[PDB]
Order: C-alpha cells, then structure tokens, then sequence
C-alpha cells in the first residue's frame, strides 16, 4: 500500500521570539534528514524509546520516500504543510517527541490505495527539477581577464529556453517530451512558481593523525547544494494502468531524495 | 478653561514610527500588546507642517555659531562667538554640544551686534548674550512647550548669573495607541544586482485614537496677551492635527490617511477616554473595526457624562463626520450638541465658542 | 503639482509577489491576513518595464572593477583595482552598492590608463565624479547612499556628500481580501486563485521635475512612460487592462489604503474586484464633501459618477488619450513628451 | 466608601495577579476579585450588629 502524511507548521506570529520550526525550513538537507529519522530500526526503538542518544545513519531503515512543502493557507493564521508519501508506516511519535514546538498541530496518517482506469481525467500538482547535463568549457579566475583551460566539464545545469519563447511553453514541451514514457498525455500545463533551492551538508575531512593512533581527529566541512525548482499544476489523462502506477511512488524527475518528485492526484 | 480634542483615525499598513530595531513602537495597556506613536513625534510632525508654518518661529538648535556667522554677513565671527558660548557654560565637556536650546529669538541680529562689538571684554558680552537669550517667549510653538536652557555650572565662568528658564507649557498630548492588539510582520528584501557575474524590515497596521487638551488661559498668558495670536494658534493647530502625519518611510510606506471622526468638548477639567479601549476590539463580519471603535467611545462618553454630571459646569460638544459617515449617537443618545459636516466650519464654530473670533482677521496675526 | 496615481489591478498566482520559502506577500491591515505589494519589488521592475527603455539611466552595481577594463583598451592590468576602489574607501571586500547614471562611465574608464598618477592623491578624481548623476528617471525617483568605510580612509580623500533621496512614493497594493487558501492535496484519492491589489503611487513637484537640472520635456516624458509602464509590466510574471483609473489634479498624495478595512469577502469569487468601485466612489464622495478627476474605463465599462454627480471632470476610454489629457501637466503633448532619449 | 469602627484593608484580593483571558478585560476581573474578597470578609468576620453601611 501507499502511506500519506501531513505536518503543519505555524511560520508566523511574533518575530521577536525563538522559532525553531521556522528555522528548520531554511535548509533542505535538514528537512530531508528530519523526515528521515521517522523510521527506526526494530532494535533502535527497543534501545532508546526516548530518542535521547547520538544519531547515526546506519540504525535506521532505508526507504525512497517523496515529499513536498506548500504554503499560503489562510484562515487568519499562517500554515506550512509537509506531505510525505512512503511505502512503510511512518512513526511520527518518535521523530518529534522532543520537538513539539515545531508544529502547530499533531501529525496525521492515512492509507492510500489509488485504483484508476485508462483514459481518466486527473488533476495533478508537481514541482519539477529543471536540469540538463551539458558539456561546459572551463573558465577560471576572472580577475578582470578571463583565462580559458581546455578541460571540458560534464555538469548538471538548468534547462534553458531561447529569447523568443515563454518559460511555460518550454516547460510544457519538456514535460510532453517525457509523458509518453511515463504513461500520460497533457492537455494543459501552466507555470506557477519557479526558483532555486539552497542546502548545506556536513562532510568529514581529515586533519591530523592521533598521537595514540586509531583514526584521525577530523573536522566538518560544508558543501553547497543548488537545484532548480519549478512548480506546475495541470490536468492529465491516463494512458496505461500498471504504467501510471509505475509512474507513482517512483518519481518523475531527479533529486528525489531532496523532495523533487511528488505527484498529487485528484480525479476531476 | 480646557478644550479637549479626540482624533479617531484608521491607518493603512505602514511603518510610521520605529525605534532602533526598525520595529514599530509598542505598549501594554489593559494587559495586551498595542501599537504606539510617541507624542514628541506627533508634535514634531505638526510643527513642521504647512498649516503650522506662520507660527513656526521658534528654533531648536545645537549649533548656534553657524547662524550667527550667517546673520552677521561676510565677516569672520565663528571663533569669537564659539569662545563666548564656551565660557557662557554651554557644556563644552566631553567634546559635544549635547545641551539643546529652545529659544525662539528669530531676531538673531542682536546677538550678532553683541559679538561684533569691539568695545567690551569677553566676560561682559557673555552676560549680554545671557540676558537677551532669556526673554523671547514669543512664537507660539513655545506657547505649547519650552524649557529652553539649563546652564551647566561646571564649565561656566564665576562672573555670570542666569535668569528664569521656564515657560509653563499648556498642551498635554497623550501617546497615540491602538484599539486592538498589534501583530508584527517581517518584509524580506533583496538588492539583486543589475550587472551579471536577504534582509528584514518590520511593519504593522493599527487604528488609532488621539487625545489633545489645551488650556486657553495658560495659552493666552504664555504669549503675554494678544488673544488674536491664541485664536490663530488654536485654529492653526486644530487644522494641523486634522491633517498631519509623521514622515517616517513614507516614500515606500505611504500612509496618507485622515481621521474618520473628530470630537471636541468644552469643560474646565481634563478627562481622557483612554479606558474606552481597555477591551481590545475584535472584528465581527457585519461591521468594521472603525465603527466598533466609535461605538465603544460613544458608549464610554455616555457613561462618563452620566457618571460625573455637575450642574455648575455644563459640557458642550461638537461632532464631525465626513459627509456624516460616522454618527456618534447611533442608537438613542444625542450626546453631541451639534453635528457638523465640514472641517472649516467646525474650526470656525470652535473659534466662535472660544471668543466669537472669525478666521479671516485672526490670520493676519502672523507673528 | 501633487498628482496621485491609482492603479487597481487584477493579479495572479504566477505573477504577484513571492518570498523566502515560497510563500506569497502577506500583510495584516484591519487585523486580517491580506496580501501586500513591496514598494521594493516594484522598484527593480519599473526599470525594465515593457515600455521603459527610453528614459532609464541607472547603473547600480556591487562591482566597479571588472567593469573598469570595459571601456578601456589597456589589456595589461587589474592590480590598480586594489588601490583606487580601496583608497577612496570602498571596501566582505570591495562591497558597496554604487548607484549612478549610464552615460558618463567613460571617464570612470579614462584616468585609469594615465600611468604616472598620484595614487595617493587623484584617487578622488573618479571619486570626484561621485558627486552628481541626477539626469534621468532614476535617482530623481529612486535613491542611494554611498557611505564609505571610514576606517581605511586616506590621509586626505575629499568625500563630498555622497547621499541622495527619492521623490515619488511607491505604495503597497493592498488586497481587498483575506487571501485564498489553496488546493491542499493531502485529502486525496486559469487553474488557480488570484489576489486583487489596489496599487497606489504618488508624485509631487520640486524634486519630481527639478531634479533633472535642465530638462522638463523629460519630466513630461517621465510621467507618461511611468504611467505607461505599470499598466503593462509584470512584477515576476509572463490584455490585463486596468478596470478603473482616477487621476486628480489636486495637491496631496493620499494613501487611500484605509478605505478598505473590511476585507471584501466572497461567496462566489468571480467578482473580487467589484467591491473596489462603488465603495471607492462612496468614500470619494464622503472625502469631497468632508475635507475640501479624470476617469478611465475600458470601453466605458465601469463608470464612477453616481449616475448624477460630476465628481469626475471627464471620462476617457483610451489609455493614450488619458495620457494626453494628463500631459495637457503643463501643455506637453505626447509627441513632444515621447521625444526624450 | 465604607464606615466602620476598625480599619480593614482589602488588599489580599490581589495576591493573585489578574491574568487576561479572551472573554473579559482587566477592570472587570479586578473588580470581580475585589467583590469576592469583600463578600468573604463581610460574611466571615461578623454575626451581630454593625451592618457596615458602605
């Protein structure tokens, strides 16, 4: 089965007070990690039920989940919504048992068994990673004069349109170039919000050999993480059954570990 | 005899007054957080306005030698005037001129004659300056405030004696406050360079009530008579308070808003209606915030007027609304003696009740 | 002349005002979440407005060094950058927003090459150029403050007042409503919602026209192009003709961002823009009969006249004729105006 | 305003600070707490004569 969840964050009120939940959302590595401890090891939940031990990546089960973050829900209060889709049952009472100030409402979970027929009108919302891998020459220095070096870089850059086409048309072309393999066809697709996402990540680096030996002394060094994001909403029609279900809970684009593929489907 | 003044003004979202935080001023009243506008900012805005310009004759300076040098002409007189001001005792300690003087003295030429007199010693011209500075008392902005000078005794000579330095101001200005609870918002910005190759700003919104009270007898006595100047200053300050806003970030936070309701009362005592907003106003769907606020003030005014009634001191009150948009006595009470639809005839009737003065002839009293 | 410029505009979820973690612009007028419009956003947007290339001299930057070997042919240097920019006191490092004018940067690129130079003397010769660049619809309306690091100054260095100001005021379009909560897709098994924005700007006179130290036909063209810009430019977007324009020949700007304290609510939201009009006419009539105007409607669709009152001087059905009437300001006709660089 | 042979101070009604709630204000709660303490003192310190005409 498929499991969907919702988390609510205030993100508002008095700006003069500490707001740890508001601070948690500025980094996407932290958001992904915080969703990632929501699944302990059969042994871990018997070892520390209080979640008061050092966190290591190896004592938690591995599952390729997908998530998206949304905003602007009114009702005289501001809210931030995290929607998590996974193939195992999340344990929301273990991830946030010492972090209740993050959220303005207790978490909720429900089952999801979506069964469809071919040729069905469906409403979808998706934020896509607009990236293309390209060949780039190497520019260095730029100390008032550009120095060229013959190395050609294979790097992942954003998709680029020309000067005479709208971004929505090029994004729709990029999505309809891919929709035959996933199992769907477009009729309409408009661009809502396009932008960048920054993240920072700890990475260990060696410094000095221990005098007593057995390892190093080490120091954390932090590496940037830049991605392109474009949020899209539209109406699609199904072309294959086990193929649309092959599209769901697997992803459509790249960077899925950092919340870049999630299909939210409504039968219109 | 005291005239009380009541501004009922709704503001658009802006940031009109801030502390060093960039956040708006705030206060606690009735136990909850509210918006705040300081009274010195309101007085400073009204003083530097087009309406209150003919009576703008008083000057608040920290650098007195500059205008002496300008008034004297093409001569060189900065150093001698500065040494005279030094030995007068104007706090030469700690490298600053931090003491502030609130003279009117728009006839600077007298001090320029004293400093340019090549006949007296450096001690005597100091006393002549000390004698001319303490006698202006004119320019009715100092008939509304004025505590011109406290001379330091440490840095002054032993051969100077100072005169009285109190004008006994007549105007009491309450701190402007809101009728509800203030809610702060952060606006993010970015420079975002033109050539190829996030900050935080605060604001909030509130609807305000204001209270101004003027003692007519003290206002007349502070100008040494001339009831025409007192009348002109009353009319000019009422016209100024009806249309004046602080110039705080108005280039990007433009909040050119007028009061919705204007109230005057006549009684020999000062009474504020600040308790009318002890309970902060929560909005219903069938009405707006401003109507709820004026209804609260109307109920409070009926309750106080039925609370302290004395047969020896009648109270006369005028009510003004924009084309009679906001009535005061909505349900049954005729609390106001008369309702006026225009601002000019309101101030004219105020002058008529004061002493029968008409706005045409009293405007000739520039001073 | 204190002219006020209203600009009520129907806006979009793809073209509005967005921020930090992706949420749109949210203000609290009347004590209820509404939506606001940065006087900031609109600033780096009137610059490249669809029709704003004929009057626009504002080269602002945070780099005046790579930009130096640009109008110069001296292909042999850049170690002068660490001496001029760093002597005047423009030191992060070398970081100071320098907003100027785009037609006199050739001299910024002229004394450089001069070899024998008092590096510790005529540094302020490019810094003396930093004194006046007010000749275009930029600084007359925008502004800069070039405060130089004070703890690296030269023995001398003449830093004349490097401070300017704005003139016209830009004001947050204030939503006529609590914005709309979207299509939350947790409960699951021309496609979105728009926010209205009564846009407001105001322009006065002796710093609105007289900061061109010379021109004035340029002032008329600036007024016409600025009125033409905001109508048909997209603050992060992209007929969208405005529903109703009131232009007054009064003498005071008036944030009329109060009138609407009650958040126009909507059962069926197909008319969220239809509460500005008649309500605006009511408040206009109340002000005009309480404290003391050409009208534009698309093919005269929405009249503001109370059906009997002449509270508007004339009603115009075309944007060009409205611009011509506004300029007819000092007598300038649009032909004369347009002719301004 | 009270008339009584020996002086009584109703100051221990305000040992508990008045905390605001969404229903009522500060004046109403303060006067209500004063009312409660006045009733407690009056019903608790006499049973004969002196009907303190305040």
């Amino acid at each position: 089965m498929i499991y969907l969840s919702r988390l609510l964050i205030d993100t508002g009120g008095n700006p003069d007070r500490p707001r740890p939940g508001r601070k948690w959302l500025d980094n996407i590595y932290n958001v992904h990690r915080r969703l990632s401890m929501a699944f302990p090891s059969g042994l871990r939940r018997e070892q520390d039920p209080h979640f008061l031990k050092p966190f290591s990546p190896n004592d938690f089960q591995k599952t390729p989940f997908l998530f998206r973050v949304d905003n602007n829900i009114d009702g005289n209060d501001k809210r931030a919504i995290i929607i998590v889709q996974s193939v195992l049952e999340p344990d929301w009472d273990y991830c946030f048992q010492n972090a209740l100030d993050f959220l303005a409402a207790p978490p909720e979970t429900k089952e999801y068994n979506p069964e469809f027929k071919a040729g069905q009108l469906l409403r979808f919302r998706l934020r896509v990673n607009a990236s293309v891998r390209r060949h780039i020459p190497e520019m260095v220095q730029q100390d008032g004069q550009t120095i060229e070096t013959g190395k050609i870089l294979h790097k992942r850059v954003s998709l680029t349109w020309d000067a005479s086409s709208t971004p929505d048309q090029a994004l729709a072309d990029w999505l309809a170039a891919k929709s035959p393999k996933l199992g769907f066809t477009l009729q309409r697709c408009e661009l809502l919000q396009l932008g960048w996402v920054y993240g920072s990540k700890p990475e260990p680096k060696n410094v000095k050999v221990k005098e007593q030996g057995q390892g190093y002394w080490r120091e954390h060094k932090y590496n940037p993480l830049r991605f392109r994001a474009a949020l899209l909403e539209g109406v699609l029609e199904v072309d294959d059954p086990k193929l649309f279900l092959k599209t769901l809970s697997s992803g459509i684009g790249k960077a899925k570990s950092f919340g870049f593929g999630l299909l939210s489907v409504l039968p219109i | 005899m005291l005239i009380e003044i009541h501004m009922i003004q709704n503001h658009s979202p802006a940031n009109l007054n801030r502390d060093d935080l960039g956040a708006p001023k705030t206060c606690y009243f009735g136990g909850v957080l509210r918006s705040r506008i300081s009274s010195q900012c309101i007085k400073r805005s009204i003083r530097t306005s087009n309406d209150f310009k003919a009576l703008l004759g008083g000057v608040r300076t920290r650098r007195l030698a500059d205008l002496i040098q300008q008034e004297a002409g093409e001569t060189e007189c900065w150093k001698k005037a500065q040494e005279i001001l030094n030995k007068c005792g104007f706090k030469n300690k700690d490298d600053n001129t931090k003491m502030l003087v609130f003279m009117s003295k728009d006839k600077i030429k007298d001090l320029a004659r004293i400093v340019l007199d090549n006949s007296l010693g450096l001690t005597e011209a100091a006393q002549q300056v000390a004698n001319v500075i303490a006698q202006a008392t004119l320019a009715p902005d100092i008939a509304l405030c004025g505590r011109m000078l406290e001379p330091n005794d440490k840095d002054k000579d032993k051969k100077v004696k100072w005169s009285n330095t109190t004008v006994e101001a007549a105007l009491q200005v309450a701190h402007a406050i809101s009728t509800h609870i203030a809610r702060p918002e952060i606006d993010y910005f970015v420079a975002a360079d033109d050539v190829p190759g996030i900050g935080e700003s605060m604001f909030a919104s509130a609807c305000f009530y204001k209270y101004f009270s003027i003692d007519w007898e003290q206002l007349v006595k502070n100008l040494k008579g001339d009831t025409n100047l007192a009348a002109h200053t009353v009319g000019a300050f009422l016209l100024a308070a009806a249309k004046t806003n602080p110039s705080g970030k108005q280039n990007s936070f433009a909040a050119h808003n007028y009061p919705d309701g204007i109230l005057v009362e006549f009684k020999n005592s000062p009474i504020s209606y600040a308790n009318a907003f002890v309970r902060p106003v929560s909005v219903v769907k069938e009405s707006d915030l401003v109507e709820q606020s004026i209804g609260q003030l109307s109920n409070y005014v009926n309750d106080i007027r039925l609370g302290y009634y004395d047969e020896q001191s009648p109270v006369i009150g005028f009510w003004f609304s924009p084309n009679n948009r906001y009535p005061l006595g909505y349900k049954h009470s005729k609390l106001a003696s008369r309702n006026i639809g225009n601002l000019n005839e309101l101030v004219g009737a105020v002058l008529d009740y004061i002493g029968g003065f008409k706005w045409e002839e009293v405007q000739k009293s520039k001073a």
